[PDB]
């Protein structure tokens, strides 16, 4: 089967800046009756994929003309001569001219914009769940910019590394900014021996973690 | 308007098969090459297979020989894709395509995609989420804005649907990608308001879980 081979992985570009995505193919593409079958497809997030290039230079119906193709044998460029937050999302190379067809591994483009410092909110555990003999401290940390952050659990000063369960938003198309989520859970009876929970967080916005934290008591 | 609509989301023992349809309308089905698309762990695009319906005519990737096998019914205008015994690597999400590719023509109409059909591979027990209420103390921002969350944990398998609100409230609202652990997976939501809106206005976290039946509303009680 062909290979297709894509680069860069990740491509990080302001608004109104140009981009160019690389394709190669580990056989020519270039069929018996002289065409190319070589198509350009754009993943957005949450959507299906849709096709933007075939037969490696031309634009389907409905795609702005920001977006060009070229290359030829084994060789392949996409390229998006200024950049809108629409762009945004995963770019795929795939081949039709042998069988069968094959994918590359696509292209993450995303939407470099001015940092952003995070918002974080820190929630102690519901009464509901505590009911339940479960406890769990969420600590929400909204709209920040670049993607690279580490947060760390801290109760009554020692770090915490069990039991926590982490997930991230992709890229939003409104802001271009990145929010994460760190869910801390432990048993009500434990919950209830400690004091001081603290989420603490490691950015590029600042010499120093970014801190929220809350002390549980009685009153 | 060309539109392709998919079935439901599928929990699939191990070994068994499913058939998975494709439901078509607005042009002229047994015309077009319909193809089945697969992804894992998202980027991850594979080629199955493509049929005329008009003819029944097939053609398979090597690979899903045996695995796959696409059918059509001209009545309904609905083209089907039947998996069978089912493991590990087919867990992932399907897409059907009406292609475009024309060729006599040598050349290409538009694409149309269907929404995709996850599909998960696993002996596990289907499970109820349990919806908790976050009503802040620390993570209130303080004045100007507070933001509120909704933690759903412990269902299987996916999906929930999250709203707030009934739907009626969409800005500032941020829903995490759900994380399985233990057999479980866990779901997060936040949303962002103005002091003045919460606790003056309530806001109610609606979670729907159509795998065990289960729809609940929370409402966020200072
Ligand atoms: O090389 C060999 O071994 C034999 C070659 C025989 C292949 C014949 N090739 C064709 O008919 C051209 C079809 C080109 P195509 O752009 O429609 O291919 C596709 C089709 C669906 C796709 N998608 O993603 O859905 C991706 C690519
Ligand atoms: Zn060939
Ligand atoms: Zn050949
Ligand atoms: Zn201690
Ligand atoms: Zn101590
Ligand atoms: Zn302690
Ligand atoms: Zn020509
Ligand atoms: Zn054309």
């Amino acid at each position: 089967d062909i290979v297709m081979t894509q680069s860069p992985l990740t491509l990080s570009v302001t608004i109104g800046q140009p981009a160019s995505i690389s394709c190669k193919s580990s056989q020519s593409l270039l069929y018996s009756n002289g065409k190319t079958y070589l198509n350009w497809l754009l993943q957005r997030p949450g959507q299906s994929p849709k096709r933007l290039i075939h037969l490696v230079s031309k634009l389907d119906s409905g795609v702005p003309d920001r977006i060009t193709g070229s290359g030829s044998g084994t060789d392949f460029t996409l390229k998006i001569s200024r950049v809108e937050a629409a762009d945004l999302g995963v770019y795929y190379c795939v081949q039709g001219t042998h069988f069968p067809y094959t994918f590359g591994g696509g292209t993450k483009l995303e939407i470099l914009r001015a940092d952003a410092a995070p918002t974080v909110s820190i929630f102690p555990p519901s009464s509901e769940q505590l009911t339940s003999g479960g406890a769990s401290v969420v600590c929400f940390l909204n709209n920040f910019y670049p993607k690279d952050i580490n947060v760390k659990w801290k109760i009554d000063g020692s770090e915490r590394q069990n039991g926590v369960l982490n997930s991230w938003t992709d890229q939003d198309s409104k802001d271009s900014t990145y929010s994460m989520s760190s869910t801390l859970t432990l048993t009500k009876d434990e919950y209830e021996r400690h004091n001081s929970y603290t989420c603490e967080a490691t950015h590029k916005t600042s010499t120093s973690p970014i801190v929220k934290s809350f002390n549980r008591n009685e009153c | 308007e060309m539109q392709l609509q998919q079935s439901g989301a599928e929990l699939l023992r191990p070994g068994t098969s499913v058939k998975l349809s494709c439901k078509t309308s607005g042009y002229i089905f047994t015309s077009y090459w319909i193809h089945w698309v697969k992804q894992r762990s998202g980027q991850g695009l594979e080629w199955i297979a493509r049929i005329y319906p008009g003819t029944g005519s097939t053609y398979y990737n090597e690979k899903f020989k045996g695995k796959a096998t696409l059918t059509a019914d001209k009545s309904s205008s609905t083209a089907y894709m039947q998996l069978s015994t089912l493991k590990s690597e087919d867990s992932a999400v399907y897409f059907c395509t009406r292609w475009g590719f024309i060729p006599v023509r040598e050349d290409y109409v538009m694409d149309y995609w269907g929404q995709g059909t996850l599909v998960t591979v696993s002996s596990a027990k289907t499970t109820a989420p349990s919806v908790y209420p976050l009503a802040p103390v620390c993570g209130d921002t303080t004045g100007s804005s507070v933001t509120l969350g909704c933690l759903v944990k412990g269902y299987f398998p996916e999906p929930v649907t999250l709203t707030w609100n009934s739907g009626s409230l969409s800005s500032g609202v941020h829903t995490f990608p759900a994380v399985l652990q233990s057999d479980l997976y866990t779901l997060s939501s936040s949303v962002t308001v103005t002091s003045s809106t919460w606790p003056s206005q309530s806001i109610t976290c609606n979670v729907a879980h159509p795998a065990s039946s289960t729809k609940v509303d929370k409402k966020i009680e200072p």
